[PDB]
């Protein structure tokens, strides 16, 4: 899949042989409970984070892109990936450097007396230019060079970023009511609550904490021997389902005590009314667009693709791993045109541009999964799931009753356990484990057994600084030069490395389909 | 739109459309010169 | 252990001769740091008990017996037993069937216009006469009729006993500070708060969820493969201390909210100066005792000899089964005569008698259980430990700065992790989950391949009809009978058994050393 033909286009209509063969499996293969408990698990999984980033974006642009343009966005994007991506099983939504991105081309519009939103959709236009070169020239054949090195470091980078906010919206909500000894009983709610109320941020603890709990405890009853091997599958398939349901029962039943709650726009319409409306003039809304920010879009359309370009390429990567089993195929050239190819259409709509985030896929790939009788058997490949899941998400303002008495907190747990469950297959978390573990509790593996245990506790702590050094840029203004810094790591190890260690020890430490060299 | 908007000569149509079709000559261009290239 | 000799005094000796040489190995075998955490484990695991019954007690019998008194009893009775007893792993202390006499006892002096604490003094008086009989004529020979199921029918009762009310503290907190949209914020604190409290129940329950997590997280990391093997096991013998010190430090840390904390007494006074003293006369304190009562108190020291004598005798079976590697022996004649002449003797001092409770013992020996690479491999049998709780105990209302900053639910957690790592060595409850089990993930064990799968069913299912009559005993007023139905299952065991089980499945089922028949 990573070869490169030589063809214009030629990865492409590669990409569109190998998979749309398996278009009717694609379909039937989705007919069993385990893809409705993933498609419920993913609905929520994709929601929150939407909401979330929808509502800061209306709060950080001035309302000119929300929380419905982003949902239609992602409704959109998602639905039109399942049905035509070579690789279902992503997903595809907003991600957190699109929101510095955005957020700092906004204060370079509002510096220069700019309007934000025509930029955004001329920078859209150079998208759509950028990509249309890439996959003519085959131009995403180079993250071959991207090795289980590079994958696993983001992908573990990733993870501690999704828990860190985790656990910062908790922080951020116990903040907001601190206990006190006494509360002023008189505090207006709407929209939000104004003063501290007692018992609101211990509850959403509690919630958080039990439903990771019960979270955790179905997983692991899945893989019990208690009940019929059916039931049990059928309920461990379900545990995500089942303990938010739980929660947010053990929610519906307490009445006095306060919870936020998840909140969606009334109705199908922008969040500023008075700012643009569902089409934006390339040539400029209030005034003249001026000639020279058209094509000085280019830069910030380089930054986008690249972000878009490494977001989507190494997630792919990472769920089509040849230990997970993928027997279907992927097409990296057909997923990343459509992907830059939507959100440059819908820059044109004044809805944000969206890339495959590494999360929200790699939970997706992960509830698919079925494990044979600890060893992965087979993955239920199918486009279903991911078409339902954007359905919903498109749905989630027609079904406001149902979202408007779910808990955040239990969103909470549920991002936990994600962010727990998303370092199974990354090897960097197991050697990491290994540095706090007795060589002869070791694992018999081929980097172990062929890797004297000093060099690969060396070897790991060489990432252990890759990883200081991309969470140092993340809490810097200049966050949107990750991807560049994670570009870096390749000649690290095609350059750097191999002066320090030889050849066996980088077949066995980094091996693509984790061989015994 | 949305309330009171500048007034152009194309409209959102026209104007997209035009850029569309720059957009293909421009790739188009680049399609052939690199077609051009790799055989003399 | 459990034969007759024949000869006056005859098990009474025998059990003298069979620890007694141990003697200096009963104390070098303490030097170790499992005993200290061992002892840190029982310190709070026998006062809080201690301080609850104590409480309740002075509540329910106007303060003629008290906390201090209920203290300095368990500390005396403590000291004589470690530093006498055959079995020192035992841990003495007040339970409730004895809570449940006292009740009844003051009841009928009340109706009766009787002096409670003199009634108590004949009754103590009588119980010497009753055990030195028993002792000499070798009464304790009659224990070995007591098989595997009634020993493991009283302990999971007993178990579930524990847990329950663990709970239903909970529950009580809860009910107490309920959660409310508005709060009083003036109200009275002493003694105790007059109204509900905001924070109070949601951080109780946080801090008992806390505890038995980390308890469990650090039990686990005694038998992982993580850190060197002389620290990894270190930390998991000291898990409950540390699980305890983190959670005292995160309800320390928090300052305005209100959590129950232990209280004890000021001094080392009676809990009433003004009904009676620290020596109480036998003929009678405000009138003169009648001569009808220091005959009429036989059939109460019969049936709180009844009471003692089971607990004790059964909790001694329990923790020196032989499959617990208890290899220095036990005394069953020697103890028994022990504690209920120690209880007679504080019975003249106005303190309640004391018996062997389960739980505490159970927990106490299975904090010196020493597991190998499972498979239990030794028992540290050593005196210093019960020794060092009993004066610990003794010393409890001097350390009051200390105890007044430990709140009640690390203390819940706490008895929460005893209650499940009380379960381990219960066969009864291995076959209950064996219900909930496909017969193929079945053990290997003599008693699942020996007899039909729906045999053995049937003889858990009758057992667990014999724990829920035994839940309707605990749940009338006539709790003081639940020895008696518990010995009724001897009956059960040895005569109506055999007619619907073979004898080969008898053998395999209830079997004292697990053999295979
Ligand atoms: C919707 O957009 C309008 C402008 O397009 C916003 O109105 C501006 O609000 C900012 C913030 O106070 C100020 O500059 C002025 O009050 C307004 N300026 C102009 C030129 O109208 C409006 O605030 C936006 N609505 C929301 C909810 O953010
Ligand atoms: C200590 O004991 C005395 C007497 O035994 C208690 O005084 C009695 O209190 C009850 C409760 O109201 C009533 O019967 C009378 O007020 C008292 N009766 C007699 C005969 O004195 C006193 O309450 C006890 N103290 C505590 C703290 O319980
Ligand atoms: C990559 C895509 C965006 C094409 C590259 C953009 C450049 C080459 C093209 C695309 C559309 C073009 C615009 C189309 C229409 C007009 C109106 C005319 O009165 C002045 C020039 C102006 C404003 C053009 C300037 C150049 C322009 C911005
Ligand atoms: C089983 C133990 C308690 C001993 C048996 C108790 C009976 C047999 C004995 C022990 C002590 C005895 C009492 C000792 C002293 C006196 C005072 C005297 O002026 C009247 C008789 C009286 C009140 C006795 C009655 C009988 C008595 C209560």
């Amino acid at each position: 899949p990573l070869q490169q033909t030589g063809q214009l286009f030629g990865g492409l209509v590669r990409d569109i042989r190998r998979r749309y063969p398996y278009y009717l499996s694609d379909i039937t293969d989705a007919f069993s409970p385990q893809v409705l408990a993933a498609v419920i698990f993913i609905y929520f999984a994709a929601l929150s984070p939407a909401i979330t980033f929808g509502g800061l974006l209306g709060e950080k642009t001035r309302n000119q892109m929300g929380v419905s343009e982003l949902l239609i966005s992602t409704a959109v994007q998602g639905i039109l990936f399942a049905l035509l991506g070579a690789q279902p099983l992503l997903v595809v939504g907003f991600s957190g450097p699109l929101l510095v991105f955005e957020e700092a081309f906004f204060s370079f519009c509002e510096t220069n007396g700019l309007e934000y939103i025509v930029g955004r959709v001329w920078i859209g236009f150079w998208l759509i230019l950028l990509v249309v070169l890439v996959v003519a020239f085959e131009g995403s054949f180079l993250v071959r060079f991207i090795s289980r090195y590079t994958q696993e470091i983001f992908s573990f980078l990733i993870s501690l970023i999704f828990i860190y906010e985790t656990f910062s919206k908790l922080i951020k909500i116990f903040q907001d009511h601190p206990l006190q000894k006494t509360y002023n009983y008189n505090v207006l709610m709407v929209p939000k609550p104004q003063g501290p109320l007692p018992n609101t941020a211990l509850l959403s603890l509690v919630l958080m904490a039990g439903t990771f709990f019960f979270a955790m405890m179905l997983r692991k009853f899945k893989n019990s021997s208690y009940f019929p091997g059916k039931l049990r599958r059928v309920i461990g398939d379900f545990g995500v389902p089942i303990s938010i349901l739980i929660m947010v029962l053990v929610d519906f039943f307490i009445q006095d005590t306060y919870t936020q709650k998840l909140s969606v726009p009334d109705g199908f319409k922008v969040s500023n009314s008075s700012a643009r409306g569902w089409v934006i003039h390339p040539l400029g809304l209030r005034s003249e667009f001026p000639i020279w920010m058209m094509f000085a879009s280019a830069l910030p359309a380089l930054l986008v693709f690249i972000l878009i370009f490494l977001e989507s390429q190494i997630t792919t990567l990472i769920v089509s791993k040849p230990e997970r089993k993928m027997v279907k195929g992927s097409g990296f050239h057909l997923d990343l045109l459509l992907v830059v190819g939507m959100g440059g259409v819908a820059a044109l709509f004044g809805m944000p541009w969206l890339s495959a985030t590494t999360v929200r896929s790699v939970t997706h790939a992960n509830a698919l999964t079925v494990m044979g009788k600890a060893q992965i058997q087979e993955v239920k490949e199918q486009r279903i799931s991911g078409l339902l899941v954007a359905v919903l998400v498109g749905l989630s303002i027609l079904m406001e009753p149902i979202l408007s008495r779910i808990p955040l907190a239990v969103l909470f747990g549920i991002f936990l356990y994600m962010g727990v469950t998303s370092l199974s297959g990354i090897q960097l978390f197991d050697r990491i484990l290994l540095l706090f573990k007795p060589p002869k509790y070791h694992p018999d593996v081929p980097y172990v057994k062929r890797v004297k245990t000093w060099r690969m506790h060396l070897f790991t702590g060489i990432q252990i600084i890759c990883l200081a050094v991309l969470w140092v840029v993340k809490s810097t203004p200049a966050s949107l030069a990750l991807p560049f810094v994670l570009i870096l790591t390749v000649p690290l190890r095609r350059v750097l490395l191999p002066l320090i260690f030889r050849n066996v020890e980088l077949q066995c430490l980094d091996a693509d389909d984790a061989k015994a060299t | 739109g949305e309330r009171v908007q500048l007034a152009h000569h194309f409209s959102e149509p026209e104007i997209t459309l035009i850029i569309f079709g720059v957009m293909a000559g421009v790739i188009g261009t680049i399609l052939l010169i690199s077609y051009g290239i790799r055989r003399l």
